[PDB]
C-alpha cells in the first residue's frame, strides 16, 4: 500500500548492489508478490522478479546468477542484491506490488537512482 | 535284477491308443520302435507311470508285485528335451538333484563322493565345472547335455531307467557314444528301457529285447535278433546294404491288424503269455525353499542379458525423465506438470510388468518333470521362484525411479514423503506382477496372456483419475474404477505431494478463494478428482493394494496347485 | 519470450484532439494487457487492465480496445494533464514485458 | 541335354569354404552329399548362381559356354522351407507364377493349359483346388506341399533344376514318391540337381551321380554305384545290413587331406579333368503390381485371425470409451474430459501401428527369393504389399472409433468437425506404420526393432503436450517435440475441438476474463497449451504428417533396395 | 437486476406448470445464469435449474425429464416448464440469478404460489 | 450429491445477546459456502459468501468462520430486525443443495 525503496547510489563495477523497500500499510506475508522493476536512461522499463507472500521466488530470465530477492517479516521488508555489475546496470530502481486475481503493478515505490561508475 | 512285466494293457484316453499289449522287460538294453504316432512314447509313458491312471487299464508288476506307492521316486527319467540348468555348471545340477533327491541323513561328504562316482562313470570329469549351454556364453556338447541329463537321473542309484528319445537329435557319433555309455551301465545289472527313433545298425546291434508297436497294437515282441527272422518267415526278403529297422519300418508302411494277428500265433507271443501267467516328503520344506531359491538366483545372474536391459532402460527414463521436468514450479502449470509426472510414473510400474508372465511359463516342462520326480512341493517351488525372481526385479526400479527423479524434479522435500513415494511405487510393481503371475500361471504359451494383460492395463489406465475425471462418470460404469490398480497407485502419489501447495502467485486463496474457477491450492485440486483429504485417505489406497496382491498371489498358487502335472 | 511493440515513438498533437496509440503483441496476449502513464519525475501509474477495463481516479476520456495481438489506447479531447509517456505491458507469461513507450508532445 | 560343368571352383567368405573342387552333372539324378557344414548346400548355391560372385574364383560352364546373364530366370530352384501361399489353393499359386513368370504375350487360355500339364504331371489334380496349408485351416500333406513347390519352378519348362534337401521334413514313403517322381522328371532329359540328408539305400539305388563333399573338400565326383567300389579300393570293408550313404558318412567321420588326396590320386579324377579340359523385365510394371496386390488382399482375407482381432478391439475399445465419457459438458469438468479422451485416441493410433514390422519381417525369405527369380522388382512389390495391407488395415480403425464416440460424446456437431476429425486420425496412423516399416524393413527379427518403436512412441507420448506442457521446457530440450508424431495429430485434434466453446458456466469470459486465472474458454486452454489459433495452426500439423509419411516410406523403400538379396 | 415471476397459480394434476420469468435492467443474453428455485410448505429450499448466457442448460437430476427451461432474448425473458405435476409441487417458485465469477445467488424474484389440486 | 445438515431447527434467544449456528457438509466445501436470511413473506436474501466475507448492506455484528467441513455463523448483539430463519448454501457441486434452516424466535 506504501512502499519506499533506499540505499546506496553509487556502485563500484563488480561489486554487489543492494536496495531496501520498506512496506507500510499491509503485511509483506499477508498477500500478494513483491517486485524489482528498473528504468534505464533513454526510458526502457525492465521486470527483474519478485517474492511471493509465502517465500517463494521468479526470476527474470536475463538476469542469470546475479539476481537474489529475500525478505525480512519481523520489519516488513524486501531485498534485492545484483552482483557483478556493470556500468550497464545504471537505472532507476523501483519497487511494486503485484495482486494477482487482477494481474497488475499496482502500487510502486518512488525509485532510487543507481549509478556504476570509478 | 529288476523285471518289469506288462500284461494285457489297455490305455483309452475317449479313443484308445493303446490296445492289448504285454510283454516283459528284463535287466539289459530293452528297445521300443515304430512310427512317430505308433505308441511307442505312450507305452513309455505307462510303464514309467508318467499317465494318468484312469486310461490305464492293465498289469504292471515289478519283480511279480504291483507298483508301490513311491515308485516313481525309485526310477530315474530322462526326458527328450534336456532341463539341465544352463546357467549352471554339471557339478552345481548334480548337487542341486543330490541336495533334493538323496535323504538329508547323509552328510554333504557323502553326497560329493556320490557325485565325483556318477561324474566319473559318465566321463564327465573333464566339463565338470563348465556352464552347460547357454545361448548368451557357449557351452559344452550336446552329448555332454544328455550325459548331464542321464547323471541328475542316477544320483539316487535307481533300479529301473527310462529315456525318452535317447538320440534324436544328437549327431550319429554322438548317438553311438551315448548308447555305447548305456550298453556299458546296462551290464552292471541295471535296466534300462527306451524307445529310439530310425537307428542304426550299428546302434541296433546292442540291443537285448525289441518291442516293435504300430497304431497302438504289439507288431512284434521278443528279442532283438530275432526280428529279422521272424519277419522272414512272416514272408518277405531282406535285401543286402538294408537297416534291418528301417526294413522294419518299411514292412510297417507298406494290414496292420493282419500283422497283429500274424504275430499273436507266433511262438513268442505264446512263451510270453506263459510268463506273464506264471508271475500272476524325503526333506523339509525350508531345505526345499532354500535350494529352489539359490538355483533360481544363480540361473537370474548367470544369464543377465533381459534384468540388465530393464534396468538400463529404467535409469535412462528416469534421466531423461528429470531433465524435461527439471524444476517444477508452483505457477499455472505447476498442476499440470506434477499431475502428468507421477501419472506416468504410475501406468508404468504397470505396463512394465507384463513381463511376468514368463515366470512360470518359460519352466512349466521343467517344473512338472521335477514335481513327478518328487523334488519338491509346489508350495516350496512356488515360494522360491517368488522370492528369487519376483521380489528383487520387482523392486530395483522403484527405487531407482524415486532417487533419480524426486530432488531433480523438486518434489515435496520431507523425507516422510520421499519414503511414501517409493513405497507407493512398490506396491503398484508388486499388484501388477501378481496379477500377470495370476492371469497366465500353468500355461504353456503366453500369446493369449499377454493380450489380456495388455487390455486389461488399457482399460485400468483410463480409471486411473486423470483421463476421465472419475466423478463425472454414470452411475451403473461408475463401480468399475475399485478394479483398477493405477488408480489406487496414481491417487496416493496425488495425495502424497499435492497437501498444502499453492499454485496462484500473488493471489493468497488459503483463506478464501476470490474468484469461482480459479482453482489456487492442492485441496481444490484434490477434492476436484474425488480424492479424500484425511490421512485414512492415503492409506485405504495400500490396503487395497496388500489385498490385491494377496488375491492374486493366491489364485496363482491355486492354478498351480491343480494343474494336470501327468 | 513476447515482445511488445509500440508503432509510434512520439506523437505532436493539439488540445481538444484525439489520439491513439497502438501495441502490438508477438504472441497471443488474451487480453492481459495494461497501459501505464508516467510524467517526468515520477513512477509510472496504472492506467487500464485487462485491455478494456479503466482504474478509478482517471476520466471518461481514456479507453482501451482489442482482441488478439493488436490493441489500442484512445484519448478523446486531450488535455493538458494527458502529456507524458504511455507503455503497454503483457501480463500473460512470466518474463512480463514492456513495450517502447510512446511520448506525447504539444504542437 | 544341358550339361552343367564346374572346373576349379573356390568360393571364400576372408575364410575359404569351398576348396578345389570341379565335377560335371549330366542329365538325370545328380545328388551332394556329405555333413550339414561340408559344403553340400554352398556348392549348390555357386552352381544356381545364388550367391554373390566376389568369393567364386571358378569356372562354370553349360552345354560348354558361360552361364548368361538371365540363367536365374530360365533355372528353376526349390527352396528347402516351402514359400508357398497357404492361404491360396495349388490351382491359385501356379497361376500367380505363371503370370509373374510367362511372358504376357501368351494368352490366358495357353497359360491355364500350361498348368494343367504341370498338374497332371505332379498328380495334384485330387487337390487342384484345395488350400495348401493354413495352420488356421487343415491343409494338404506335406508331400503335396512340396510338389506345389515343385510345379511353381516347373511353370517356365526349365532345362536345370536345383533342389535343397527335397526330403528334409518328410515322412520315409513320401521322401519315395517325391524322388520317384524326380526320378521320372530326370528320364525325360532334364537335368535335376539336389542335395541330401541321411538318404537310404532305396533313395540311394535312384541316382545317377554322385558328388561327396566335406570340409569345403571334394572326397568323391563319380557315378553313384562306383563309390562302394572307390572306397573298398581305399582299404574300407563293408558290412552287411549297412546302408552305403551311412558308410560314407561313417567313413568320413571316423584325415580328411588324406582321403582328398586320394581320390585326387584316382582315375575318376583323371577322367573328370580329362573331360573339363576339353570342354575349356519379362512384365509390366502395373502387371507385377496387380498380381502383388492380388496375392497379398487374398492372403489377407484367407487368413483372418490378426485383422479380426484387432477389429474387434477397435470396436470394444470405441463402446467402453464412448459410455465411461457419454455426454461431454460445459463446465470446470469439461476441459479435462475433452482433453483426456482425444489425448488417448491418438496415442492408442500410434501404439496399436507397431504391428506393422511383421509387415516385410514375415515374407522376407519369399520376397528374396522371387526376387531372385526375376518375378517382380522391388518397386512394384513394395507398392503392391503397401496397397494391399496398410492401406485399409490403418484405414478402418480410425472411421469406426469416429463413428461410434463422436456422437456419444457429443463433440462439436458440425459435419467440418467430425471429418477432419477422421482424417487427422488417418494421418496420425500412416505417420506411425510408416515409422515402423522404416526402422523395420529388411530385417529377420522383430524383437529389437519392436523394443525401440516401443521406446520412440512413449518418448513421442510425452511430448504431445498433455502429460509435461510444451511451452516450459528448457530451450535447449525443447526443439525436440517436433519429431512427435502424438503431438501434431493430438494439436490438431484440440484445435478442432476446443476452438469457441465456453467452461465457467454463469460466467461469461468472452468479453473479457474478470479474475485473472480462471481459464474460461477454449481460447485460452488452446494458448495455454502453445497453439495457434489460425487457420494455418490447424494444417501445419497435416503438413508436418503427410512428410513424415513421404520420408519414412522412402527410408524403407531404400532399406529393400540396398539389402543384399543373396 | 430486477426480476418478476408471473404465470398460473392452480394446477390440475398430471397437467403441465409453466411461468415466465421478466428481466428488466439487464440482458439475459449478455453475462449469468438464470435459475429456478421452489420452496415447499414446511419451509425447505430446492435448487431446480438453470439456463446459460449464451442458452446452455443444467438441470437438478432429482427432476428427470420433467423440467425444461427455454429462453426468449427479444423480450428478455426465460421460462419454466414442469410436467405431468403431482400435489407434491405444491411450492412458492422463484426466479434467481447466479454470478459464477463470484458464486452465489445474488438477485431473486418476488415469487409466485402453485397450487396443484382438483 | 452434498448434504447440509443445520444442527438446530429452532433456537430462542434475547435481545443483546450472542447467537451462533451451525452447518455441517457431507463432503469437502472448501469455503464455497453462503448464508441466506429470510423474513416471512420474502425471498431469501444473501449474507455471506465465501464462508467469511459480510454483504454490503449488512451490520458489523453478522461474521462466518468455518474451514473443512465445519461452518459457523456469529451473531452477537442480536436486535429485533434479526429475527428470522437461515439457511447455509454449498454451491462446490452443481446439485446445489441447502440446509433445512434455522428459525431464531424471541424469549
Ligand atoms: C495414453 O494412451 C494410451 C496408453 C497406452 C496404450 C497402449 C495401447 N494403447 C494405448 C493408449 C495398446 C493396447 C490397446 C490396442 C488395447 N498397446 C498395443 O497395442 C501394444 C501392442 C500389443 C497389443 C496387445 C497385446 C500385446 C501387445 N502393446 C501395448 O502395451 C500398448 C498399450
Ligand atoms: C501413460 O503412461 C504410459 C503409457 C504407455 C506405456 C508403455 C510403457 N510404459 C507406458 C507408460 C512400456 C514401455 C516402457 C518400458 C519403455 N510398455 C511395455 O513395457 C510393454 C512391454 C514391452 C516393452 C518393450 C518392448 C515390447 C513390449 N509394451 C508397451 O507397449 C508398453 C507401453
Ligand atoms: C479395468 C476395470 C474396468 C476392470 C477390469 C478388471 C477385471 C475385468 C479383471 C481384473 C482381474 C482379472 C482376473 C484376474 C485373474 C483371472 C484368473 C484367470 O485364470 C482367468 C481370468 C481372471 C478371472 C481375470 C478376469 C478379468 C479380471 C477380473
Ligand atoms: C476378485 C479379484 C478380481 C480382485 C477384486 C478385489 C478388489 C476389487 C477388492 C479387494 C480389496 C478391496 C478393497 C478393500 C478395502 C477397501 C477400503 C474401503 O473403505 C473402500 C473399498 C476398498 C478400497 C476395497 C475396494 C475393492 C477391493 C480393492
Ligand atoms: C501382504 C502383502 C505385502 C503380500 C504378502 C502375501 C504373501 C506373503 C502370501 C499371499 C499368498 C500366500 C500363499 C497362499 C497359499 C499357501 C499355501 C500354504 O499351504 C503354504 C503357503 C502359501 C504358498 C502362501 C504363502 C504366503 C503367500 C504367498
Ligand atoms: C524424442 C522424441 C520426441 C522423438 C525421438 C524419435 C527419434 C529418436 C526417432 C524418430 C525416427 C527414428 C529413425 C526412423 C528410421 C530409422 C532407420 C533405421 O534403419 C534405423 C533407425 C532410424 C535411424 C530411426 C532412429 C530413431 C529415430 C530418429
Ligand atoms: C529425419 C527423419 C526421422 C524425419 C524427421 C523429419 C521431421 C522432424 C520434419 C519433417 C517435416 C518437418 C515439418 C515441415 C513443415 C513444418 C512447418 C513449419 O512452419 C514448422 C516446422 C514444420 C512443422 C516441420 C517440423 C519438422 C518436420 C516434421
Ligand atoms: C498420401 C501422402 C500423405 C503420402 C503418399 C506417399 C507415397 C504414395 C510415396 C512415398 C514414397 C514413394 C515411393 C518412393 C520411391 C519410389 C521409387 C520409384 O522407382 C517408383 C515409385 C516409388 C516406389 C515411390 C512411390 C510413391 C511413394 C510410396
Amino acid at each position: 500500500v506504501q512502499l519506499q525503496e533506499s540505499g546506496p547510489g553509487l556502485v563500484k563495477p563488480s561489486q554487489s548492489l543492494s536496495l531496501t523497500c520498506t512496506v507500510t500499510g499491509f503485511s509483506i506475508t499477508s498477500d500478494y508478490a513483491w517486485n524489482w522493476i528498473r528504468q534505464f536512461p533513454g526510458k526502457k522499463l525492465e521486470w527483474m522478479g519478485y517474492i511471493n507472500f509465502d517465500g517463494g521466488t521468479t526470476y527474470n530470465p536475463s538476469l542469470r546468477g546475479r539476481i537474489s530477492i529475500t525478505r525480512d517479516t519481523s520489519k516488513n521488508q524486501f531485498f534485492l542484491q545484483l552482483r557483478s555489475v556493470t556500468p550497464e546496470d545504471t537505472a532507476t530502481y523501483y519497487c511494486a506490488t503485484f495482486y494477482g486475481a487482477k494481474g497488475t503493478l499496482d502500487y510502486w515505490g518512488q525509485g532510487t537512482s543507481v549509478t556504476v561508475s570509478s | 535284477g529288476a523285471v518289469l512285466s506288462f500284461h494285457n494293457i489297455c490305455y483309452r484316453v475317449e479313443k484308445e491308443i493303446l490296445s492289448n499289449i504285454n510283454g516283459i522287460m528284463k535287466p539289459g538294453l530293452n528297445a521300443i520302435l515304430g512310427p512317430t504316432g505308433g505308441g511307442k512314447s505312450s507305452l513309455l509313458d505307462v510303464l514309467a507311470a508318467r499317465k494318468d491312471p484312469s486310461g490305464l487299464s492293465g498289469d504292471v508288476l515289478i519283480n511279480g508285485a504291483p507298483r508301490p506307492a513311491n515308485f516313481k521316486c525309485n526310477s530315474g527319467y530322462v526326458v527328450q528335451d534336456d532341463v539341465v540348468m544352463g546357467t549352471l555348471t554339471v557339478r552345481e545340477n548334480l548337487q542341486f538333484s543330490a541336495a533334493l533327491r538323496l535323504a538329508t541323513t547323509m552328510t554333504n561328504h557323502e553326497k560329493n563322493e556320490r557325485i565325483n562316482r556318477v561324474i566319473q562313470e559318465l566321463g564327465l570329469d573333464k566339463v565338470a565345472d563348465s556352464k552347460v549351454g547357454t545361448q548368451f556364453i557357449r557351452g559344452v556338447s550336446g552329448g555332454e547335455r544328455k550325459r548331464t541329463s542321464i547323471g541328475m537321473e542316477l544320483i539316487t542309484d535307481p533300479s529301473i531307467l527310462f529315456l525318452d528319445e535317447p538320440t534324436t537329435g544328437l549327431d550319429s557319433s554322438t548317438a553311438n557314444a551315448v548308447l555305447l555309455l548305456l550298453k556299458r551301465m546296462s551290464k552292471q545289472g541295471r535296466t534300462i528301457i527306451f524307445s529310439i527313433h530310425q537307428p542304426r545298425y550299428s546302434i541296433f546291434k546292442l540291443f537285448d529285447s525289441l518291442t516293435l508297436l504300430a497304431s497302438g497294437r504289439l507288431m512284434f515282441h521278443g528279442p532283438a535278433q530275432e526280428a529279422l527272422g521272424y519277419f522272414e518267415s512272416a514272408g518277405y526278403h531282406c535285401e543286402a546294404y538294408n537297416n534291418p529297422a528301417d526294413f522294419f519300418l518299411d514292412i510297417i508302411n507298406g494290414l496292420i491288424e493282419k500283422l497283429a494277428e500274424i504275430y499273436v500265433n507266433s511262438s513268442f507271443y505264446k512263451e510270453t503269455k506263459a510268463e506273464l501267467h506264471q508271475l500272476s516328503y524325503t526333506t523339509s520344506f525350508c531345505h526345499q525353499l532354500r535350494w529352489v531359491s539359490k538355483r533360481s538366483f544363480k540361473n537370474l545372474l548367470g544369464n543377465p542379458q533381459a534384468s540388465i536391459a530393464q534396468i538400463i532402460v529404467t535409469v535412462v527414463l528416469g534421466l531423461v525423465i528429470g531433465a524435461i521436468y527439471f524444476g517444477l514450479k508452483n505457477d499455472s502449470t505447476g498442476i499440470q506438470n506434477r499431475a502428468g509426472v507421477l501419472f506416468f510414473l504410475t501406468t508404468n510400474q504397470c505396463f512394465s510388468s507384463v513381463s511376468a508372465v514368463e515366470l512360470f511359463v518359460v519352466e512349466k516342462k521343467l517344473f512338472i518333470h521335477e514335481y513327478i520326480s518328487g523334488y519338491y512341493r509346489v508350495s516350496s517351488y512356488f515360494l522360491g521362484k517368488l522370492l528369487s525372481d519376483l521380489l528383487p526385479m520387482r523392486m530395483l526400479p522403484s527405487i531407482i525411479f524415486t532417487c533419480i527423479v524426486y530432488f531433480m524434479l523438486g518434489l515435496k522435500p520431507k523425507a516422510d514423503a520421499f519414503f511414501v513415494m517409493m513405497f507407493t511405487l512398490m506396491m503398484v510393481a508388486y499388484s501388477a506382477s501378481s496379477m500377470a503371475l495370476a492371469i497366465a500361471a500353468g500355461q504353456s504359451v503366453v500369446s493369449v496372456a499377454t493380450l489380456l494383460m495388455t487390455i486389461c492395463f488399457v482399460f485400468m489406465m483410463i480409471f486411473s483419475g486423470l483421463l476421465v475425471n472419475l466423478t463425472t462418470i454414470a452411475s451403473w460404469l461408475s463401480w468399475l474404477q475399485y478394479f483398477s490398480i493405477p488408480r489406487y497407485g496414481f491417487t496416493a502419489l496425488q495425495h502424497n505431494e499435492f497437501l498444502g501447495q499453492n499454485f496462484c502467485p500473488g493471489l493468497n486463496a488459503t483463506g478464501n478463494n476470490p474468484c469461482n474457477y480459479a482453482t489456487c491450492t492442492g485441496e481444490e485440486y484434490l477434492v476436484k478428482q474425488g480424492i479424500d483429504l484425511s490421512p485414512w485417505g492415503l492409506w485405504k489406497n495400500h490396503v487395497a493394494l496388500a489385498c490385491m496382491i494377496v488375491i492374486f498371489l493366491t489364485i496363482a498358487y491355486l492354478k498351480l496347485l491343480f494343474l494336470k502335472k501327468y | 519470450d513476447i515482445v511488445l511493440t509500440q508503432s509510434p515513438s512520439s506523437f505532436s498533437v493539439s488540445l481538444g484532439d484525439r489520439v491513439t496509440i497502438s501495441c502490438k503483441a508477438s504472441g497471443y496476449i488474451l487480453n492481459r494487457l495494461a497501459w501505464y502513464q508516467q510524467k517526468p519525475g515520477n513512477a509510472p501509474r496504472l492506467l487500464i487492465s485487462g485491455a478494456t477495463s479503466l482504474e478509478t481516479g482517471f476520466p471518461s476520456r481514456f479507453s482501451g480496445t482489442g482482441s488478439g495481438k493488436d490493441y489500442t489506447l484512445s484519448i478523446s479531447s486531450l488535455q493538458t494533464e494527458d502529456v507524458g509517456t504511455y507503455y503497454c505491458q503483457q501480463y500473460w507469461s512470466t518474463p512480463w514485458t514492456f513495450g517502447g513507450g510512446t511520448k506525447l508532445e504539444i504542437r
